[PDB]
């Protein structure tokens, strides 16, 4: 009954914001999201299903992550339009629904629910932001069509629109493919990745924080629900990691570089999909979400519109703690010890090798080493001599947020035997 | 096909039109207000269109200023084809009491006149007489003083162009 | 069509044709009657000339109409200019079929209706959208923008209240439990006269029908005196006649539909001769509506949108939920007799202060 | 349910109506004077330009349409309840009420902001 | 069965449209056609699997409507001030 | 949208041409364009006797014509120093006000029609008809009546004018109220 | 069945071909309207009737009318302007079109199904208990999606 909280706050604030100063609405939306997360903790080990709607360990972990991302992204945004909060609220529920069901059609409706309000969140209205928004909507609705014909073909090979239905030969194979298309696009796996560079660079940074954390989370959550075969998995991984890192090399811009990098990262997480461990994947995404949320909070404190790579430089001198935190984020996203990113990566790699897929694992790993070029090209870039750069040094809100996130990262780098004990049933 | 070539058929359509004669009024001066009286008493006519497109009979009622002439021109041209022109009052018919730089000294210059109706303004019942004229004119029931039978539509007689 | 028979396809056709040409003669003679009824309201006389009653004037008019020269504008999309008038009439004529004017067998062996179907109101709704398609399309097809704008005002307004009609129609469906006109009617045979049970929805349905060219919005518009109505204003001989024809058939289709649904059309408590009463109710609404045609001002459609969208439609779904509450909990159907009577007592008494 | 038999009758009806309409168009088109000239074809009002040049239109028509699609979807959903209603009991009513109130919150939002605009 | 095959074909057609179309709007329409291909297939299989594919399709229609409203809103905003839409006119974002 | 409301169409009344500078459903500015009825009296009348002009005076404002008649008659009488008889003056106030009722009847008839609906043009027309019948009775004309003279008025009132003015003076109070 | 069935499916494909082919946007959309009519017919023949009627009302009546309003409000009828035709793409676009049919064709080939259940015609009468029922959550989710849709669409325009 986190869903209850979500629907309630969204619907209520809709009309309330007519009577409230936009700030009052910000206070409100913030409050709501945090409360939903609270209900998530109080339900740990209490898994609950109602309709096609189902809350279990997975739903719990992945919406814990998603809710976290939504709170952080609302923290930064001070625009005096109450809707620029409202849309976030909507989107959040949408992602929760996406992670919370096996029903293909409810999954579809949930997809529209989460995806439509982000299209509107893509507008600072800076000339790029309309281009970004456009590409996003067109490619998005296309994928909508695909996941829908996929649900229709799943209902095709078998009596149900609910996943887990017994399944045929080639038609079933086809149907699982058509579900895999949309669900894959939403996660930025190659070669579905083309939007990712454009939209991250085009959309206002804090929004991108929201996307690059919450969306990827929810998407992998729904992905685990699908039955996907080893060969396809191999393909997606290979392409994601290769093109992701290689093209990320070519990147002169922080956001875009981060996009390609995130393509590679979706590539890494997709290995957990081999066994679908989800204690492992849950962990990986915990670490990743923390680090990335951090990274984009910092990219927000630089500029909302665009951040080049040099802008990151000299950040240590300016603010020591933010320099350090960004560094840590770069390392956790690199998957280097002793950071939680290493245990997430390791857990995915472990499930991968456990599944006995070797060449794939290897390639993923090799080009994962490729990623260190740009990961240090940022993390170390922190220490160079500061060039002329925009800097607005945050509220306590942001400083304490970013640092907290980093600390949570490295804490679980050393003691995953804290949370990992229950990313499972919740003991 | 213009209402023509069967003795039964053409007469039939010709009544159809004469009794249907569908005035499209083109008000100008006080004459227009003297036709708004005609609107009251009326009984084959006074539904309009109003839009030119929809009507056979063009009623020029008032002084037609020289600057106003090219306008009335297109309104007439922008009418469907089987169309008739009634010219109301002295100012329209001839130059009227205003004989000068300002005003067209016969409307027949710009649009083919079917029927003329004298007076300043003409009594409305005279305009009924004129539409009965034009009624009975398109029936091919109409004659001039020289002995000649008059054609149903004038502006079937001008060269367009 | 649980209880009702089917005439052979040839007879369905023949009846269809009869209803179409019958609707032709219907519309023309109705134009005569409104001309004269208006004349009486404004204390003048009608057209007695080209009589005898003046009733041979549609012959004369139709005769003007054809032989008139049908003009197709260049600067108008060639295909769409022609096609537009075609659409508007086609989708108007059809779906007067459904309306039963009598019990089965009473057409001299067959079927007072043409088609009945099982999903009734939805057919009506569906066919109603498409005429409007014709409207804004003609607006485009003519490719004079002055025509367009008006056609757009038109379409926006029509579509607004057209939405209104649905949420209007919800309430009585709850009571009867059928989408069939014969069943609704028969429900009014037994329990009786649905407007007794459904009144607010009766109001919003009627007034929703004001938008569909009925007059009193009229920033429909007719081109007259405004930023014009659009669709006509570019058509001459037959095509223009076709648009006018369609709007009028819609007018009488509505004057039929109002008694048919909320009242007991035909299917009166007493006497119950099959045709005559539906024609009489049709006549009643038709005359009252003509009075409306003459005797009330326009909306501007700024207001019309305000009135339907802001007032009629919210009111429509509000009553639906009430009748939904009543039917869902099965209470009696009496509570709706009481409720509708009472709401009528309210919506009237506030006029006369 | 009801037979397929009647619907074919509906197709009939459509055929008859379409045929009569086309016949009317044929009478119009065939019987006329016919005289294209540059002046007649030209849109409206004597020196013309009523339409003139305008860079598109108010979005108000768009808004009315988008409104209409959503509320009509609402009705499209409300119809199946309206039929089986007392059959779906209090919980049915409560579901339909939830849905309805949701979309009514929708309408209420866009009203208080309004589209005078 | 003919129906399912034709639905697949329609999906293909909508694809051809999306790839071909220069303007945003017509791309969106091709998308709509794809969506309906899906719905029809759903109907066939509903007749096969008992009627849940039908309700599915209905929900789908609603989904479609919502995204239509939103998508047309975006299409309007992006090229209201801006001149002819053609989707290639925005190249600013490159790798 | 600079919308062009034409000269005579669509029901922009009395042959005016309007450039409504207008985007949407509002009105930015209307740029009015006149001159379509220019008959050129001010020149023509330089070519007519002062008597002859009295035929050209009613003809401009043709609704309230007698106000033209009155104004011109007066300005000339003044200029040539003429003395207008009391009964003529009284008749001139009667006619002026009767012609005013005619004009006004017209103004609100057209107004009510122009936006809003058709019916009340007719009742105003009925009362106007009684007024025009009054004018025909006294001047032999509906309007443009050649009656007023620089001295006074063309001839005296017939027996029948008085009774008929009363009839309308009787119905009008009830009548004007009905429009009201 | 097949006598008219061939005809109806042929009309479907033909219509689609039009909507993707014609470079007159109005003509296109209109062809899609024709499509929705035929498709609704086929729905009914396929024992789905209510879905057919809502298909016409919403999809044909509402949605594409909003579309039409958009293309009439913005012109764009002559879509092919300002180019970047990149013609080498047209056959490549056409190529890919063929393939997505081929793969679906394969999965549906050698596929036989029991298209026999007594659906009783997909009247809303029997559909309602599914809607408010097994699908009620999907429904409420949808409704919420619509509400979010309206507010999104509103803030999306809303010049200020
Ligand atoms: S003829 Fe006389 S009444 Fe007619 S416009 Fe001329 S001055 Fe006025």
């Amino acid at each position: 009954m986190t869903l209850a909280i979500l629907a309630v706050f969204s619907v209520a604030l809709t009309l309330l914001g007519f009577v409230l100063p936009p700030q009052g609405v910000k206070r409100a939306t913030l409050l709501g999201l945090a409360l939903a997360l609270a209900s998530l903790l109080l339900t740990w080990g209490k898994p609950f299903a109602f309709g096609p709607y189902a809350v279990d360990g997975v739903s719990q972990v992945f919406t814990l992550l998603a809710l976290l991302g939504a709170l952080w992204t609302v923290g930064l945004v001070r625009s005096g339009r109450f809707e620029f909060y409202l849309l976030v609220l909507y989107a959040a529920l949408g992602m929760h629904l996406l992670a919370s069901t096996r029903h293909l059609l409810l999954m579809l409706v949930a997809l529209e629910a989460l995806s439509l309000p982000l299209y509107a969140l893509a507008t600072w209205r800076r000339g790029q932001g309309l281009e970004a928004a456009l590409k996003y909507f067109l490619l998005g609705a296309l994928a909508a069509a695909f996941f829908l014909y996929g649900a229709a073909l799943f209902y095709g090979a078998t009596g149900s629109l609910v996943l887990g239905a017994p399944g045929e030969g080639p038609l079933y194979a086809l149907a699982l493919g058509l579900l895999l298309v949309g669900l894959g696009f939403k996660a930025a796996l190659a070669p579905f990745h083309f939007w990712t560079p454009d939209v991250y660079q085009g959309s206002p940074t804090p929004v991108v924080l929201f996307m690059a954390t919450s969306v990827k989370a929810a998407a992998f959550a729904a992905l685990l629900r699908v039955a996907a075969p080893p060969e396809a998995l191999a393909l997606l991984v290979a392409l994601s990691v290769v093109v992701g890192n290689l093209a990320a090399l070519a990147q002169k811009e922080a956001k875009r570089l981060l996009a390609y990098s995130s393509i590679a990262h979706a590539g890494y997480m997709a290995l957990a999909l081999y066994t679908g461990n989800a204690q492992a994947l849950g962990f990986y995404l915990l670490t990743y979400v923390l680090a990335t949320g951090l990274a984009f909070a910092v990219l927000s404190q630089i500029s909302p519109d665009r951040v080049p790579l040099e802008a990151l430089r000299g950040l240590y001198r300016k603010d020591p703690l933010l320099g350090l935190a960004f560094l840590v984020a770069m390392l956790s996203l690199l998957g280097l010890p002793p950071l939680a990113g290493f245990w997430g990566k390791y857990l995915a790699f472990a499930e991968a090798a456990r599944a006995g897929a070797w060449g794939v694992l290897v390639l993923a790993l090799v080009t994962s080493a490729v990623s260190a070029y740009y990961y240090l090209g940022l993390g170390l870039a922190v220490f160079a001599r500061p060039e002329e750069t925009p800097f607005r040094p945050g509220p306590p809100w942001a400083r304490a947020a970013v640092v907290a996130a980093g600390v949570l990262l490295l804490a679980l780098g050393l003691l995953p035997g804290l949370v990992l004990p229950a990313l499972a049933a919740g003991g | 096909r213009e209402g023509i070539l069967f003795t039964t058929l053409e007469k039939l359509v010709a009544w159809g039109r004469s009794n249907s004669l569908w005035p499209a009024t083109f008000g100008l001066a006080c004459c227009a207000i003297e036709m708004m009286a005609s609107t009251d008493a009326r009984n084959d006519l006074a539904r309009f269109g109003a839009s030119p497109r929809q009507a056979d009979v063009m009623i020029v009622a008032g002084r037609l200023s020289k600057k106003m002439a090219p306008v009335m021109r297109r309104v007439w041209e922008q009418m469907p084809d089987p169309k008739w022109v009634i010219s109301m009052g002295a100012c329209a018919s001839s130059g009227g009491m205003f004989n000068n730089y300002a005003i067209v000294q016969n409307v027949d210059s710009v649009v083919p006149v079917d029927v003329y109706v004298p007076g300043c303004p003409p009594r409305p019942e005279a305009l009924i007489y004129a539409v009965m004229q034009l009624q009975k004119k398109v029936r091919g029931q109409a004659y001039n003083e020289r002995g000649e039978r008059l054609p149903p539509v004038a502006a079937w007689k001008r060269t367009r162009g | 069509t649980w209880s009702y028979p089917v005439d052979p396809y040839w007879m369905v056709a023949l009846k269809a044709l009869l209803v179409v040409v019958g609707l032709l003669t219907a519309f023309a003679f109705m134009t005569l009657i409104e001309r004269r009824l208006l004349a009486r309201f404004q204390v003048r006389m009608g057209p007695n000339r080209v009589g005898p009653f003046g009733l041979l004037q549609p012959l004369a008019d139709a005769i003007k109409s054809i032989f008139k020269e049908d003009i197709v504008v260049a600067q108008a999309d060639r295909f769409l200019f022609v096609l537009a008038p075609l659409i508007s009439v086609v989708f108007a004529l059809l779906a007067f079929g459904l309306i039963p004017f009598g019990p089965p067998g009473s057409f001299f062996g067959y079927q007072p209706w043409v088609i009945n179907l099982d999903l009734g109101i939805l057919y009506l709704f569906a066919v109603s959208e498409l005429a409007v398609y014709g409207i804004f399309l003609s607006g485009w097809a003519s490719g004079s923008k002055y025509s367009l704008l008006g056609s757009l005002r038109s379409s926006a307004s029509l579509i607004s209240y057209e939405l209104g009609l649905g949420l209007a129609l919800l309430a009585p469906v709850l009571l009867v439990g059928s989408l069939n006109l014969n069943d609704i009617v028969n429900w009014q045979k037994e329990h009786g006269w649905l407007f007794l049970y459904a009144f607010p929805a009766f109001l919003v349905y009627l007034i929703a029908s004001m938008a569909e060219a009925a007059r009193t919005p009229f920033d429909l518009p007719e081109a007259e005196q405004e930023l014009v109505g659009g669709y006509h204003t570019e058509y001459s001989s037959i095509k223009w006649a076709l648009f006018q024809m369609a709007e009028y058939i819609h007018f009488i289709t509505a004057s039929a539909l109002i008694p048919t649904l909320f009242l007991g059309g035909w299917t009166m408590p007493v006497l119950e001769v099959p045709y005559l009463w539906m024609f009489l109710k049709i006549a009643f609404f038709l005359f009252f509506f003509i009075w409306i045609r003459a005797t009330w001002f326009r909306l501007r459609y700024d207001q019309l949108l305000r009135f339907g969208w802001g007032f009629l439609f919210p009111l429509a779904l509000l009553w639906f939920l009430v009748t939904a509450l009543v039917v869902a909990l099965d209470l009696p159907r009496t509570y709706l007799l009481y409720l509708s009577a009472l709401s009528f007592l309210v919506l009237l008494g506030a006029v006369l202060y | 349910m009801a037979p397929i038999q009647e619907y074919v009758g509906t197709l009939i009806y459509v055929g008859v109506a379409l045929f009569i309409g086309v016949a009317a168009l044929l009478v119009g088109a065939l019987l006329g004077p016919k005289k294209p000239g540059r002046a007649k074809l030209m849109p409206y009002e004597s020196g013309n330009d009523p339409a003139g040049e305008v860079k598109r239109f108010p979005v108000h028509f768009y808004v009315v349409a988008m409104l209409f699609i959503l509320f009509d979807v609402e009705v499209a959903f409300l119809w199946p309840y309206a039929v089986s209603a007392g059959g779906l009991g209090l919980y049915g009513f409560l579901g339909v009420l939830a849905f309805t109130l949701l979309l009514f919150v929708g309408f209420l939002y866009e009203w208080w902001k309004g589209v005078m605009r | 069965m003919s129906y399912l095959l034709t639905s697949a074909l329609l999906f293909a057609l909508g694809v051809y449209g999306v790839l071909t179309r220069r303007t945003a709007i017509l791309v969106f329409l091709s998308i709509e056609l794809m969506l309906n291909a899906a719905n029809l297939s759903l109907v066939g299989f509903a007749r096969a699997y008992g009627l849940d594919g039908q309700v599915a399709a209905l929900m789908v229609i609603a989904v479609a409507a919502a995204e239509v409203a939103v998508g047309l809103g975006l299409i309007v905003a992006i090229f209201r001030h801006r001149e002819s839409t053609a989707v290639d006119d925005l190249s600013e974002l490159r790798g | 949208m600079t919308l062009n409301v034409g000269p005579q169409h669509p029901s922009t009344h009395g042959v005016l041409r309007l450039m409504v500078t207008l985007s949407g459903e509002e009105v930015l500015e209307v740029v009015p364009h006149i001159g379509y009825l220019h008959t050129g009296f001010e020149k023509t009348m330089e070519h007519r006797t002062y008597l002859q002009n009295i035929t050209y005076t009613p003809r401009m404002d043709y609704l309230h014509s007698f106000a033209h008649d009155l104004a011109y008659a007066l300005a000339v009488e003044k200029l040539l120093g003429a003395v207008v008889p009391p009964r003529a003056e009284t008749i001139r106030v009667i006619l002026n006000e009767l012609s005013r009722l005619a004009s006004h009847l017209v103004f609100l008839g057209t107004g009510l029609l122009d936006l809003g609906a058709l019916t009340p043009f007719f009742y105003a027309f009925r009362e106007r008809e009684t007024i025009l019948d009054l004018f025909e009775w006294v001047t032999g004309q509906r309007f443009h009546h050649n009656y007023i003279r620089i001295g006074g008025v063309k001839e005296d009132l017939p027996e029948e004018f008085v009774p008929e003015l009363k009839k309308l003076l009787e119905v009008l109070p009830h009548r004007i109220d009905e429009y009201e | 069945m097949s006598l008219l069935e061939g005809l109806a499916l042929f009309l479907l494909l033909l219509s689609g071909v039009l909507v993707v082919t014609l470079r007159n946007a109005i003509h296109a959309a209109l062809a899609l309207i024709l499509n929705f009519l035929v498709l609704a017919g086929v729905y009914v023949a396929l024992d789905a009737r209510f879905l057919g009627f809502i298909q016409v009302i919403v999809y044909a009546g509402a949605i594409v009318v909003l579309f039409l309003f958009v293309i009439m409000l913005l012109f764009a009828a002559q879509g092919e302007i300002g180019f970047d035709p990149l013609v080498r793409s047209r056959p490549l676009a056409a190529l890919l079109a063929l393939g997505v049919a081929g793969i679906l064709a394969a999965g549906l080939w050698g596929l036989d199904l029991a298209f026999t259940q007594d659906l009783k015609g997909g009247l809303p009468q029997a559909l309602g208990p599914l809607l408010y029922g097994d699908w009620l959550f999907v429904l409420l989710a949808v409704g919420f999606l619509l509400m979010a849709a309206t507010v999104v669409a509103v803030a999306l325009v809303e010049p200020g």
